């Protein structure tokens, strides 16, 4: 999940350096930070959305 | 001993490695490095630290 | 050859296919 | 170019306790080394056993 | 009425007629069962 | 007959989907283990990746959810009663040798 | 796996004095999922040299 | 395959 | 194994060290190649052929 | 022979499948 700021147009991401054997492809979709909980946490107190 | 122990070329003792890709979670953070050991150099990993 | 475990269609066991034992289901390929 | 992780780490290994018991065997453990924050936990013997 | 069947007796399910990805529509080529 | 001078606005909406870009030499699904993932340029060598996304500006902090498609495979062994051993392997983005 | 299998090690029962039953030697396996062909081929020659000893 | 008969109107 | 301990008014854990041979052999046959093989006996992680 | 009663897809008589000769359907059986 790469963060896009407010009213930001260009989103540069960077996978650093790696062997790319058995790579299948990409699939991407823009989300919302309000609609996406920070998973990995047991409780997100800044997630006011249901 | 004089010869065949220590080189005469320009070569650093201690190197500094920048994190090539840092990934920061709310509970952890990941630091990925390029530990480049050049030609005719050996690195004991006991000397490596963060 | 485990053909007494298969339902008999007629007088012969209705065995499956060899090529159906695995799976290759994967998103996008 | 390898994708071949030399670190095969398991849940029922204890790398921390393996390193605490290693430093007891290879050197004096009462000595303090601030670089690795090497200062062993030591209760006061007059406090534990009155 | 019945899925396709090979006869090696034993009675073996045949894989013909199954759906695939094709660059051309599959009804004009084959019968899809 | 009194129609105003008008311009055409065109757009599309494509809900529920993920914009798939397959890592194949002709963008076709000829198999999951594609011909570029088997290519010796991308198999025995290391390569950087710099992707660049130009998006419409929104008045809200948004995210970018990229699926780096891998082979997230688990092989499960139960050799004795009560024993459950698993070996995990995903390539390329390896968490590593997650044998149990 | 078929050519160089893992040996079925027998479980003893000290009461009946018979073997309980054999399961494969899962607990003495050696992990070469982080090795390459320079060392996977050397470990598979040790899996097979062990199986020649057990038949001997 | 190549054995599938050609589509015609009414046969 | 059967451990009889003193009772305590607290949830406690029993930490048994099944002592093994947690051994790694490391090969670097080429430039940038790092091949490791891990064996521990008797509580192996495991790998077949 | 009875194979000249079949339409010829090509030069081969398009014979029906051997599995379509009997019916087997019941009320859930």
């Amino acid at each position: 999940l790469y963060p896009i700021p407010a009213n930001a147009t260009n989103v540069p991401i960077s996978i650093p350096s790696r062997n790319w054997a058995a790579f299948r492809g990409w699939a991407f979709t823009r989300l919302k930070t309000k609609e996406t909980p920070s998973l990995g946490s047991g409780y997100d107190p800044y997630y006011t959305y249901s | 001993p004089t010869h065949d122990v220590t080189t005469d070329r320009s070569q650093r003792l201690t190197l500094r490695f920048i994190p090539v890709d840092r990934e920061d979670t709310a509970y952890s953070y990941k630091a990925r490095f390029t530990l480049a050991v050049g030609d005719n150099r050996v690195l004991d990993m006991a000397s490596t630290y963060f | 050859n485990f053909a007494s475990l298969a339902p008999r269609h007629g007088s012969r066991p209705f065995m499956g296919n060899w090529q159906d034992i695995g799976t290759s289901n994967m998103s996008g390929g | 170019a390898s994708q071949l992780n030399a670190v095969v780490d398991l849940q029922d290994r204890n790398t921390e306790l393996s390193y605490q018991l290693l430093l007891d065997s290879i050197g004096d453990r009462t000595r303090y080394f601030s670089m690795w924050n090497q200062a062993v936990d030591s209760y006061d013997p007059d406090v534990r056993i009155i | 009425p019945r899925p396709p069947v090979e006869e090696p007796a034993v009675e073996t399910v045949s894989p013909e007629g199954r759906g695939e990805k094709r660059p051309r529509p599959d009804r004009e080529e084959t019968l899809v069962t | 007959k009194t129609a105003v001078d008008s311009i055409t606005q065109k757009k599309f909406l494509c809900d529920r989907t993920l914009w798939r870009i397959p890592f194949s030499s002709n963008f076709m699904s000829m198999g999951a283990l594609t011909d570029l993932g088997q290519n010796l340029l991308y198999a025995n060598s290391a390569h950087a990746l710099d992707m660049t996304f130009e998006v419409d500006p929104m008045d809200e902090p948004t995210l970018l959810y990229v699926l780096f498609e891998v082979f997230d495979v688990v092989r499960v062994h139960r050799p004795h009663r009560g024993v459950i051993e698993t070996v995990y392997l995903r390539t390329p983005f390896s968490a590593g040798n997650a044998t149990t | 796996s078929k050519e160089i299998p893992t040996p079925y090690m027998w479980s003893y029962q000290p009461q009946m004095g018979l073997a309980a039953g054999a399961a494969q030697d899962y607990s003495t396996r050696i992990n070469y999922m982080s090795a390459g062909p320079h060392m996977i081929s050397r470990v598979n020659g040790i899996r097979a040299h062990r199986n020649r000893i057990l038949l001997e | 395959g190549l054995r599938f008969p050609s589509k015609m109107f009414g046969g």
